[PDB]
RNA sequence: AAUUGAAGAGUUUGAUCAUGGCUCAGAUUGAACGCUGGCGGCAGGCCUAACACAUGCAAGUCGAACGGUAACAGGAAGAAGCUUGCUUCUUUGCUGACGAGUGGCGGACGGGUGAGUAAUGUCUGGGAAACUGCCUGAUGGAGGGGGAUAACUACUGGAAACGGUAGCUAAUACCGCAUAACGUCGCAAGACCAAAGAGGGGGACCUUCGGGCCUCUUGCCAUCGGAUGUGCCCAGAUGGGAUUAGCUAGUAGGUGGGGUAACGGCUCACCUAGGCGACGAUCCCUAGCUGGUCUGAGAGGAUGACCAGCCACACUGGAACUGAGACACGGUCCAGACUCCUACGGGAGGCAGCAGUGGGGAAUAUUGCACAAUGGGCGCAAGCCUGAUGCAGCCAUGCCGCGUGUAUGAAGAAGGCCUUCGGGUUGUAAAGUACUUUCAGCGGGGAGGAAGGGAGUAAAGUUAAUACCUUUGCUCAUUGACGUUACCCGCAGAAGAAGCACCGGCUAACUCCGUGCCAGCAGCCGCGGUAAUACGGAGGGUGCAAGCGUUAAUCGGAAUUACUGGGC
């Protein structure tokens, strides 16, 4: 249920930083951004109108690390919900447990966030949760258990977590090593460079 | 009925009943089927590496 | 197979010989059964193992018939058994089938004890047997070669006491190694197919242990045992390394014989069984490509291309491999015979269909027609023949082959005639007046027209006409007339040779 | 197979021979009614009606003729005996 | 708050625009094959031969219905080998129980199957001329007699199944008499119909000292109702074909008789000459139908697996009995096909029950565990039976979730591939360094599915009675097939776990080499005859992921049957 191959190849193919290279050091420097995606990737960037719809599908999926079958269920769930389907698509992806672990800054990367959640270190409202796909709703507290607390893996992430955006929709805390999800994020608070109108089109046909 | 044999070369003749999947591709006059290589008594394509799913070629140990 | 536990076992014994030494009689008398001559053929064409309880201890008996045809059965029966017995008759002496059994005893490094079958007949003497088999290193007596001879009536039922003792002792002098509990393993005697019960096998278990829940793997076949049957006994709960028990519940009919090993779980044994199939299938296609490419030409270099096809399904698995080898012995260069789709048992739709595509005889050692089988056989023109014995089969297949031949060995001249004073006809273009010097000229018999000893033209007569009579036959020294189509030039002095055509017929050998 | 209702099979055989005899005698009283109706005897019609009345209603109480069949005999045969009379 | 949502591309021609077909992108399946494969949850799993079957099991249960000792668990009596305290072996139904048999209830339910049936069917909506055990409400009888019989004995026919003759014995078996409206039959007067006891305990007038009787529980009988189920009738809807246009004698209707529980040509005699039909009769072919499932924006189209309702069928064909209910899956009788047994006279069997085998077919499973739980059958209850059901095994068949590491790491290493030999790419990938131990493996702890039932007590309700029984508290012993349960904790160590298709355009993703109209690809237009991004291999890449791809089937696209929504 995971990629396991090279994370930067996914970032180089899209031509945008997916934040899988967050870790200790960030903002690339060493990159080779686009220019040679493969061996003959230096060929002209002209691409079909069908392909750019499929390209944006991969851009969103490769950030969070979701597979097409698992992603189809979130699109199917986003369609049945009220309001805009595109806005609810990213909302259900943002409602994942491992993503909320990444935003608060417990995991350094999004892959490490799923890695830490898999070992049952994260507890929500007291009870432990193994599954990274667990749906987080408003007024749901989250925290790391007494076992594996204040380790060099989790401690290094929380230090450098302050340097990033620091999202408004949840409290960072990091004093007692817990967190709280206040409300569902707004359209202005996410997306921007990634588009919702492009990704949604491909499943209509 | 009649059926095309895919792949490079075969041992197929006379007896030893073989599997026939079907499907239409147009080359000979009136050929509406295809034989399955690497099934029942039908030999697979020797020394093939790409497209192992088609033609019944097993994965080499490495 | 852990703990290294060593427990004594009942010795498995096989018996070999030339047909007719009353090899079966020895068993049946001990078994107090006498099933001999109760079955078709009067002789034993099948293999079976029967354990009896007699002092001292326990012993089981196995028997294989000795014939040119059963090359495999006697080979496998020797290596499986700890002790081999060779029956010999003072009247029969030594025979080429008996010496064949000698090799199976030494090559399998199995100790051998023998018995003189006839003490009843006055023309039978032991001294003849000892001396004539003396030449062969096997069967020494009191020469320091440790081998012991037994003299039994086999009809009289006379001991026997000595033979039995030798067998017990011969098994006693050598250490008997087995284990009561552990990993079960062994060999398969004979396998066949049943309609209600399903596919079954008769298995000798080297290490003796069994259970209804235990998974067993025979060759490339795998499965859980549904039930256990021992000889007459319909059900047995437990089976030891000594006594044989028929196994049931296997996926399909296994090989006629092989090594069988039980496993803890079936899932782990699935990949192994499928692995053996892949190798057996790979060599099957391998041997298929070689035989076809071996000729290195698009056809046969000569006229032996005419062949006969046969379809065989025998109830027992042991026969189809064994008798086919004997069925390939009768094969000849002229007419080639080949087996197609050897079955495990009975008959089936795809089998009758197999004989429908290519014309063939459908035969079985022992088989019955299925309800769906009768409909196909009765509709299209075919032949269903079942034979109790292999000898009646081996004879008729040859018969089928002998008939196939179409040889005419005679091209003797019927008459020879010289033509003179040609006449003209509208229909044939020419009429050559003739005078028969020898023999009788006939209408439809072929002719050879030759001039100066070389043949100018050849053909078959269309019209034989003398005057306006147009008689079909003309004798010698009687004026005659002749004409033929496609013959342009008639010249005097040439002679026409008419000859009848006859077929000698052919036999196979 | 030796199974369950072979006890009930011979009971139904006994019940058949019992009921077939009781149904046969039941009808013979009804059979004597139309003998008087087809003939010119008015007295024997009413006499035969009073003979069948006790026995036929008794079979309805037993639960073999099934209530309304026994009632229908008296319903039809009332209209026939007083037709000519 | 609740059926709120609609994609096109390629291909006729030198090129264009219409018309028009073919093909592809989508989703789905009771799937299969090919390759590959770690675990868990839930669901599904003979679509073809309604082809045939070995063995076990699938319906039995009441001594609180009644004769009974055929087993063994006690007690009792008696005779013995002896140990003065006990065993041993024949009698005894006194008893805890119980083989076989009689009787009652259930074998008409549960389960399976899609052969028939294009309408005695199903669906939807009504109607009156009917029945309905077990279970309930209402009002009364349960009085008094006789004659059998299985079992078991005495014989005898039989290989077996299974009887025959002659005695003996009870009953909630069976049959009379008496009793009789609120019932049935009648305009009325009248006529006429039923039964069964058994079990627990007990003062009083008490027994031929069986128990009457009082009382409680349960059952029987009759009638008017309730509920449920079943039967019957009408309307509408529910396949194709006009290359089937005429089809019907019980056929349509009436009267009378008989018949069904009940209306009726349901079935007869007689009378009349109608009935159905172009709004598709009849005939032929095909098919269970519906709630729904699949697809679709909707309308439609296709489809009737599992789940659930109804109908039909139970080796083939036909018939009736028992019973409230069957014209009966594991009942009986007869005929047909076919299996087994036999002393050859004569019997026995029906897996379209659960497993499973022969065989069909591309192909679909274990001859498992348990009544622990739900729900039936019987019984007062205990309890027994239950292949229904609950569970396990098997298969990646489908759906969903998780893992096969994460982070750092330039020497942009080695090797492979390409290279105009400057290098580029594989590539933060690997190695190395720093961390974690999920799911597997190993060792511990431990929910819930369990309420009851059983044995002692207390009060209350029945009652002549603080008996007894029932109900309601309380206390003490318990009842888990699944089950090395779910789950939680600890240990070791990145250890055990990634393949598959495709890359000419459509269609996301390109070079080299080999082969040279050869060998081959292809879903469509088409590629290859010496620079092939189309073949084969390698490198690289893309899509998807314990799946992947191909084929087959249905719809969409297809406004290409166009009602919505097209033309001549
Ligand atoms: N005179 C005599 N004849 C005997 C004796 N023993 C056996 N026989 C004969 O042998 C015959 C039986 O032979 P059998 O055992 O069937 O031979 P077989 O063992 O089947 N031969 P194979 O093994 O090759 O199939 C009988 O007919 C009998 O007359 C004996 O002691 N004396
Ligand atoms: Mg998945
Ligand atoms: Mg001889
Ligand atoms: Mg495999
Ligand atoms: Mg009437
Ligand atoms: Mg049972
Ligand atoms: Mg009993
Ligand atoms: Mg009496
Ligand atoms: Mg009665
Ligand atoms: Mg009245
Ligand atoms: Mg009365
Ligand atoms: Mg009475
Ligand atoms: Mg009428
Ligand atoms: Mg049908
Ligand atoms: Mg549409
Ligand atoms: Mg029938
Ligand atoms: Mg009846
Ligand atoms: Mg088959
Ligand atoms: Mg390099
Ligand atoms: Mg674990
Ligand atoms: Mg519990
Ligand atoms: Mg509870
Ligand atoms: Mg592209
Ligand atoms: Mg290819
Ligand atoms: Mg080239
Ligand atoms: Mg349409
Ligand atoms: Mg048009």
């Amino acid at each position: 249920a995971r990629y396991l191959g090279p994370k930067l190849k996914l970032s180089r193919r899209e031509g945008t930083d997916l934040f899988l290279k967050s870790g200790v050091r960030a903002i690339d420097t060493k990159c080779k951004i686009e220019q040679a995606p493969g061996q003959h990737g230096a060929r002209k960037p002209r691409l079909s109108d069908y392909g750019v719809q499929l390209r944006e599908k991969q851009k969103v999926r490769r950030i969070y690390g979701v597979l097409e079958r698992q992603f189809r269920n979130y699109y199917k769930e986003a369609a049945r919900l009220k309001g805009n389907t595109g806005e609810n698509l990213l909302a259900l992806l943002e409602g994942r447990l491992d993503n909320v672990v990444y935003r608060m800054g417990f995991g350094a990367t999004r892959a490490e966030a799923r890695q830490l959640v898999s070992h049952k270190a994260i507890m929500v409202n007291g009870r432990v949760v193994n599954i990274a796909s667990y749906q987080v709703s408003p007024n749901d507290v989250v925290s790391i258990r007494e076992k594996a607390k204040k380790q060099s893996r989790v401690k290094a992430a929380l230090e450098l977590a302050e340097q990033r955006e620091k999202p408004t929709w949840l409290e960072v805390d990091a004093g007692k090593m817990e967190g709280t999800f206040k409300r569902k994020p707004e359209r202005s608070d996410l997306s921007a460079d990634i588009n919702e109108h492009l990704i949604v089109e491909l499943y209509s046909k | 009925v009649t059926s095309y044999i895919g792949g490079e070369g075969h041992n197929l003749q006379e007896h030893s009943v073989i599997l026939i999947r079907g499907g239409r591709v147009k080359d000979l006059p009136g050929v509406r089927y295809h034989t399955v290589r690497g099934a029942l008594d039908c030999s697979g394509v020797k020394d093939r590496k790409q497209a192992r799913s088609k033609y019944g070629v097993k994965r080499p140990k490495a | 197979d852990t703990g290294a536990a060593a427990e004594p076992r009942a010795p498995v014994v096989t018996i070999m010989g030339h047909v007719d030494h009353g090899k079966t009689s020895l068993l049946d008398y001990i078994r107090s059964t006498k099933v001999a001559s109760g079955e078709a053929g009067g002789i034993t064409q099948h293999i079976g193992a029967y354990h009896v309880e007699t002092e001292n201890g326990m012993i089981t008996f196995l028997d294989t018939p000795g014939h040119a045809a059963f090359t495999s059965m006697r080979a496998r029966g020797a290596q499986a058994t700890d002790i081999v017995v060779l029956v010999v008759a003072a009247d029969d002496g030594v025979m080429p089938q008996t010496i064949e059994a000698i090799q199976h005893a030494k090559a399998a490094q199995v100790p051998v004890v023998v018995a003189v079958n006839k003490i009843d007949k006055p023309e039978a003497d032991p001294d003849r047997v000892k001396n004539e088999l003396s030449q062969y290193g096997i069967l020494p007596e009191e020469w320091g070669g440790e081998s012991q001879f037994v003299h039994v009536s086999a009809k009289a039922g006379t001991g026997i006491d000595e033979l039995l003792d030798a067998i017990l002792l011969q098994a006693e002098v050598l250490e008997l190694k087995a284990v009561r509990k552990g990993m079960a393993s062994g060999a398969v005697i004979e396998s066949f197919l049943d309609k209600g019960r399903g596919p079954v096998a008769t298995v000798l278990v080297r290490e003796g242990t069994l259970h209804k829940g235990d998974i067993v793997l025979c060759g490339f076949e795998y499965g859980r045992v549904r039930a256990m049957r021992n000889e007459l006994g319909q059900e047995v709960l437990e089976a030891g390394p000594s006594i044989p028990v028929e196994i049931l519940g296997l996926s399909g009919v296994p090989a006629a014989g092989d090594e069988v090993t039980v496993v803890r779980d079936e899932k782990k044994a699935r990949e192994v069984a499928l692995y053996r199939q892949g190798k057996f299938r790979e060599v099957k296609l391998a041997r298929q490509q070689k035989s076809k490419l071996e000729n290195m030409f698009a056809n046969m270099t000569e006229g032996e291309v005419h062949e006969v096809n046969i379809v065989l399904k025998a109830d027992v698995q042991g026969s189809v491999e064994a008798i086919s080898d004997s069925l390939l012995k009768l094969s000849t260069d002229e007419v080639k015979v080949k087996i197609i789709g050897s079955g495990v048992g009975g008959i089936t739709e795809t089998d009758a269909t197999l004989a429908a595509a290519s014309n063939a005889i459908l035969v079985g050692f022992n088989v019955r027609a299925d309800a769906s089988a009768r409909k196909v056989i009765e509709a299209e023109s075919l032949d269903l023949r079942y034979y109790s014995v292999i000898y009646n089969l081996i004879d008729e297949v040859k018969a089928a082959m002998s008939g196939m031949l179409s040889p005419e060995l005679k091209q003797q001249i019927i008459g020879l005639a010289e033509v003179r004073d040609v006449f003209k006809s509208p229909k044939f273009g020419a009429i050559a007046g003739c005078m028969v010097t020898e023999g009788v000229v006939k209408r439809h018999n072929p002719i050879r027209v030759l001039r100066d000893n070389v043949v100018i033209y050849e053909g078959e007569l269309e019209s034989l006409r003398r005057f306006k009579d147009d008689v079909n036959e003309v004798r010698n020294g009687m004026e005659c007339g002749i004409g033929v189509k496609n013959y342009n030039d008639v010249r005097t002095g040439d002679v026409i040779e008419v000859f009848e055509i006859i077929e000698i017929q052919r036999t196979i050998a | 197979n030796i199974k369950s209702a072979k006890k009930r099979a011979i009971q139904s055989e006994k019940a058949r021979k019992h009921n077939a005899s009781r149904r046969s005698m039941m009808r013979t009283f009804i059979k004597k009614v139309y003998a008087a109706i087809e003939a010119g005897d008015k007295a024997a019609a009413q006499k035969a009606f009073n003979e069948m009345q006790p026995i036929v209603d008794r079979q309805a109480a037993k639960g073999l003729i099934h209530k309304n069949k026994a009632a229908r005999h008296k319903a039809n045969l009332t209209a026939q005996i007083n037709k000519l009379a």
